[PDB]
């Protein structure tokens, strides 16, 4: 009826009364219309949806990539399918091979994974927190230290930063 | 002299950052015809000039406003770290600290100031115990019917013999009445043993 | 309703005199919780999406703003890293992952509803799932497929809304099994080592002379501790007691203001997409049709600046509400550097 | 996408945030309703006698196509002027109550 | 009682001061033809 527009036109629900054309959300924007021939209601939603994320080794390295789809869980919309593709909580990866190791994180994807330049070709894990660890407890055992080190450490602590003055009528 | 100092380029690199990025948003329209103030003052006369000339000053004003906020904000953290600093001057390289982890890891025995550019490095000298040993333990040693605890140690036991040494650094000592004190009978103690 | 003045609390009255002192003769062991905010969520805002939509004409005229976009971006991935870092500082402090041994023998002491519990999916606490269930989120997971709000589900789902416009929440570096893993760790090394263990290698020691130790450090002789040592395990088993009883009965308000503000923040955002902001309607496809390129560009441009600046507003308070939750971040490391892995 | 948004032609190792998902449309469709009559240009524009304009007429106008190209061999305006919608999009529009 | 306590009134003199400051902003034009919405609503009419 002269409204313009882009989207999905779906099946819908809702039920206009006689006086009523267009349906709007609360941003005001046209959700539902009534078809002018087949005087049936439709709803119409958007069509772009879903974070996108790029994982690079540097381009100083390679031109090779991974792409984190943050909004898709398979078991698509998607740009390309490749090879490795591993679902995460955080997300459909591909173009990273999993592997079942654990290492310090060297690029954080997240949700416990990180993913680095390995063996070349990229690869994703889940982090790893630390070493493992166990103290021999008993009721009557302690352990004493018998010898010592002296160590020297550095901390490094910002104190200032650049003063600036703008003129505005020059700027 | 081998290879960072990341946290101090980082406010350098900053700065210089919103600087360059001041000088760049002078290429915006804002929604005017042009962003060249002689493009519009010439092909336009001044009263309809003026619409052009207000939108690129709006425009401008609130980049300058944009620029002073975020350095408000940033200035407020450079401030926290300073005052941390401070704090750190006068209890670590002053005195000596008890806070644990406040002056390195370890237990602090001092520290030294050197300058940077745009702040301070701390070195922190720390004593880290090392070469530990398994020892078997008590709580009191019982002698007369009586219940003796160590003054400023701990009781150790190389296996047969009952030694008291000091709870930093193994150097057993004998146990007399001395090392000692004594409080109570040998029947309320859980772990007592008799020596 | 009734109207008073405050009154700043019962009156005292003290002893005083040139000879006289008061000398305890008991004690009692108290347990007391600190709530402390650690982190927030993390944003992320597609400009494109949320100023134009689809609209390709918005979209081209957009091109004169590109470096406010980028500038919001930049300041908003700031905030998002900086989140990790804080939990981080605050929860990994130590690496190396402590186990305690089936050796349950502290001295009477029963650290059972603080220690994880294998029964569970995670390896949580008792009282670490009364805390887990008494702040509620808005995003149970961050996968909420297009197909799994495709209709008028949109618009009645407030993420779906949020989502629609451009508006991403991501989800945190270290998952919540990785932090109860983390705080295991640190129990089992202060129950096991007392407080060697944040200054080097841990070196085991039985928990009643640790506990003695303790005690020698506030002023108190040790065998205080060893001739009361049933009575006070007894006060501290009841004092643990008491937490739970009142968690799981009844809160964590400073946690849970932190979800609520972001909450509200990006339902804001959301609601003012209806302000015309001087212009003849608040939708782009009423503008695009019913007038043609070069007067409704004047109508574009109004709503083009009246959205950058709502951006902006929240990206600066958002700015303003960081720094706060460091200051509490970096306070909750010092406490857990000072209070957990020593004796202050 | 991130070399152009970062205005650099090197990027360096990391996670990157680029734009969301985007769908492109393939189809044109047009709903209209169903109207078949043409709207009475001539006895509007053609009749024989007008109004006093102290005494204006007014007349309902409903249900018909609005085609004001036929008014082109036959008429011939010195004032046109609309306000509140462009001239060039009346034929892709539809009206209410005029 | 000689003679300060400089940083408790930098902090009232800082909030008096912006409170003035927003104040005598109502005399900027902002690109309008005045500041006062009584000479604008008299000698124009609403559109
Ligand atoms: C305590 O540790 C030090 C090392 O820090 C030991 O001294 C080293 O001894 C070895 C073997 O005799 C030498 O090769 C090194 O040169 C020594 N280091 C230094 C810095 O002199 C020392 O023997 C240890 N003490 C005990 C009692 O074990
Ligand atoms: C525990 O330490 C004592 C040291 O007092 C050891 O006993 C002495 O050992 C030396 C050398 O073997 C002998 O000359 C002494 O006669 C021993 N007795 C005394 C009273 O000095 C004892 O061997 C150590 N035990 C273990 C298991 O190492
Ligand atoms: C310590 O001795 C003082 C002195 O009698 C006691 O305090 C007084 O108690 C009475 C009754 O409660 C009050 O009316 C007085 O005002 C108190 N202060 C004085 C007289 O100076 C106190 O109860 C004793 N404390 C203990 C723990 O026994
Ligand atoms: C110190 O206080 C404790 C209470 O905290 C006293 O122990 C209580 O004694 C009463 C009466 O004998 C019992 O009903 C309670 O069950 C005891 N409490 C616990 C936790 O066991 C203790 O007697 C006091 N000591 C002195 C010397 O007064
Ligand atoms: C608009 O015209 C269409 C046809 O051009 C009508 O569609 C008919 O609808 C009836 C339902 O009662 C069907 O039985 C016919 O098969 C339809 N025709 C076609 C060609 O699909 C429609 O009814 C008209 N609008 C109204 C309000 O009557
Ligand atoms: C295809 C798939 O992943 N199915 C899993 C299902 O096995 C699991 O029980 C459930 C738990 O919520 O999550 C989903
Ligand atoms: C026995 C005990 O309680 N703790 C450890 C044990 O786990 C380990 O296998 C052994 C060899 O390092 O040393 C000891
Ligand atoms: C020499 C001596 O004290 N022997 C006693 C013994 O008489 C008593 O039966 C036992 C249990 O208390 O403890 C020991
Ligand atoms: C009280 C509680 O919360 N848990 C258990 C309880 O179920 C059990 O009966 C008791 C003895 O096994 O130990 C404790
Ligand atoms: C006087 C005159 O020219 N009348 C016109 C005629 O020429 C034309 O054929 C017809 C259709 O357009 O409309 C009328
Ligand atoms: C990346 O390229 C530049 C220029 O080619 C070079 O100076 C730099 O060293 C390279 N990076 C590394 C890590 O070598
Ligand atoms: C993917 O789908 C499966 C089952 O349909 C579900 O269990 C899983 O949670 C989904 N992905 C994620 C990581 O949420
Ligand atoms: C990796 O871990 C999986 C977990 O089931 C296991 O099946 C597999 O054998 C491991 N090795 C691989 C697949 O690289
Ligand atoms: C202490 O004894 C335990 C028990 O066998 C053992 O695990 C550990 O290696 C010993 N520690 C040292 C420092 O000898
Ligand atoms: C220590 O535990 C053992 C069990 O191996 C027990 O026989 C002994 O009485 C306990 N001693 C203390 C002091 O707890
Ligand atoms: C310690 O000595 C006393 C008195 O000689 C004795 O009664 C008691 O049984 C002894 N304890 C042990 C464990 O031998
Ligand atoms: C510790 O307390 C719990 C009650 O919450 C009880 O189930 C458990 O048996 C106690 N442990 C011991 C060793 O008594
Ligand atoms: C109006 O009159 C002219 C001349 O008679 C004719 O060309 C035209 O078709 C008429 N208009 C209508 C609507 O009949």
């Amino acid at each position: 009826n002269g409204l313009t527009g882009t989207g999905v036109l779906t099946e819908s629900n809702k039920k206009f009364l006689p006086f009523q054309q267009f349906g709007r959300d609360i941003a005001d924007t046209t959700d539902a219309v009534r078809d002018p021939q087949t005087l049936e209601i439709l709803d119409i939603t958007p069509c772009s949806f879903g974070g996108v994320s790029v994982i690079t080794p540097g381009t100083n390295t390679s031109n090779q990539v991974a792409v984190l789809y943050q909004d898709v869980n398979c078991t698509w919309r998607v740009y390309s399918t490749g090879s490795n593709v591993f679902q995460t909580r955080a997300g459909c990866l591909i173009g990273a091979e999993h592997v079942n190791n654990s290492y310090e994180c060297d690029i954080p994807i997240g949700a416990g994974i990180c993913a680095s330049y390995q063996t070349q070709s990229i690869i994703a894990y889940t982090m790893s927190l630390g070493a493992e660890n166990s103290v021999a407890y008993s009721n009557n055992s302690i352990a004493i230290p018998t010898n010592f080190t002296i160590s020297v450490t550095t901390e490094i602590l910002p104190v200032s930063m650049t003063k600036t003055s703008v003129d505005c009528t020059m700027y | 002299s081998s290879t960072a100092l990341g946290k101090l380029q980082d406010v350098v690199n900053q700065n210089a950052q919103a600087l360059n990025t001041l000088v760049k948003q002078l290429s915006s329209n804002f929604g005017a015809i042009s962003s060249v103030l002689n493009d519009i003052l010439s092909r336009l006369d001044p009263p309809e000039a003026e619409v052009q000339i207000d939108r690129l000053i709006t425009g401008r004003l609130q980049s300058l406003q944009t620029y002073v906020t975020q350095q408000l904000i940033r200035a407020a953290e450079i401030r926290a770290s300073a005052n941390l600093a401070a704090t750190k001057m006068s209890e670590c390289v002053l005195g000596q600290s008890k806070r644990v982890d406040f002056c390195g890891k370890g237990y602090h025995l001092m520290s030294f100031p050197q300058s940077a550019p745009h702040g301070v490095v701390f070195l922190h000298v720390t004593y880290v115990p090392a070469q530990e040993k398994n020892f078997t333990t008590a709580p009191a040693i019982c002698h007369d019917g009586k219940a003796h605890f160590p003054r400023e140690g701990v009781f150790v036991s190389n296996g047969t013999h009952w030694f008291v040494t000091q709870r930093n650094f193994y150097e057993p000592q004998i146990i007399t009445t001395d090392n000692t004190f004594v409080s109570g009978n040998c029947d309320v103690v859980i772990g007592i043993v008799n020596n | 309703i009734i109207a008073y003045t405050m009154s700043l609390g019962a009156e005292n009255s003290v002893a005083y005199s040139n000879n006289s002192i008061a000398i305890p003769t008991n004690f009692t062991i108290s347990v007391t919780t600190e709530i402390l905010p650690v982190s927030m969520t993390k944003t992320s805002v597609d400009c494109t999406m949320y100023i134009c939509g689809d609209s390709t004409e918005c979209s081209n005229l957009l091109l004169q703003y590109g470096s406010f976009c980028t500038q919001l971006n930049r300041a908003l991935t700031g905030i998002a890293v900086e989140q990790d870092k804080n939990t981080q500082e605050v929860f990994a402090q130590v690496k190396q992952i402590y186990k305690t041994p089936p050796i349950k023998d502290f001295g009477g002491f029963n650290f059972s509803q603080i220690l994880p519990d294998p029964s569970k999916p995670s390896k949580r606490s008792f009282i670490e799932d009364l805390l887990f269930n008494k702040v509620t989120l808005a995003d149970a997971g961050f996968i909420k497929q297009y197909g799994d709000c495709l209709g008028d589900i949109a618009a009645r789902d407030l993420i779906c809304a949020q989502k629609f416009n451009g508006l991403t929440v991501l989800p945190p570096l270290l998952t919540d099994e990785m932090i109860a893993q983390y705080t295991s760790a640190l129990l089992a090394g202060t129950i096991t080592s007392g407080w060697t263990f944040g200054a080097g290698a841990a070196l085991q020691i039985p928990f009643a002379m640790q506990m003695a130790y303790r005690f020698n450090g506030i002023g108190v002789t040790q065998n205080v501790l060893y001739e009361n040592q049933k009575l006070i395990a007894n006060q501290f088993n009841s004092a643990i007691g008491k937490i739970q009883d009142s968690l799981s009965s009844t809160a964590l308000g400073k946690l849970q203001d932190v979800v609520n503000q972001n909450a509200q923040a990006l339902n804001t955002l959301v609601k003012q997409l209806s302000s015309n902001f001087g212009a003849i309607s608040s939708v782009l496809n009423d503008i695009l049709s019913r007038l043609d390129p070069p007067e409704a560009e004047v109508q574009i441009d109004r709503l083009i600046t009246g959205r950058l600046q709502s951006l902006q507003t929240y990206v600066t308070q958002q700015l303003i509400r960081a720094a706060e939750i460091r200051a509490s971040a970096n306070l909750a490391a010092t406490k857990m550097s000072e209070c957990v892995l020593g004796q202050s | 996408e991130t070399k152009c948004t970062l205005k650099s032609f090197t990027v360096e190792k990391g996670i990157y945030q680029t734009s969301n998902f985007r769908v492109q449309p393939t189809e044109s469709i047009v709903r209209f309703p169903n109207i078949t009559n043409l709207c009475p240009f001539g006895e509007v524009f053609n009749a024989t006698r007008f109004a006093s304009v102290y005494a204006w007429n007014r007349k309902r106008i409903s249900n018909c196509v609005a085609d004001y190209s036929v008014l082109y061999n036959s008429a011939s305006f010195s004032t046109f002027k609309c306000y509140g919608v462009s001239p060039t999009k009346l034929n892709d529009l539809c009206f209410t109550n005029v």
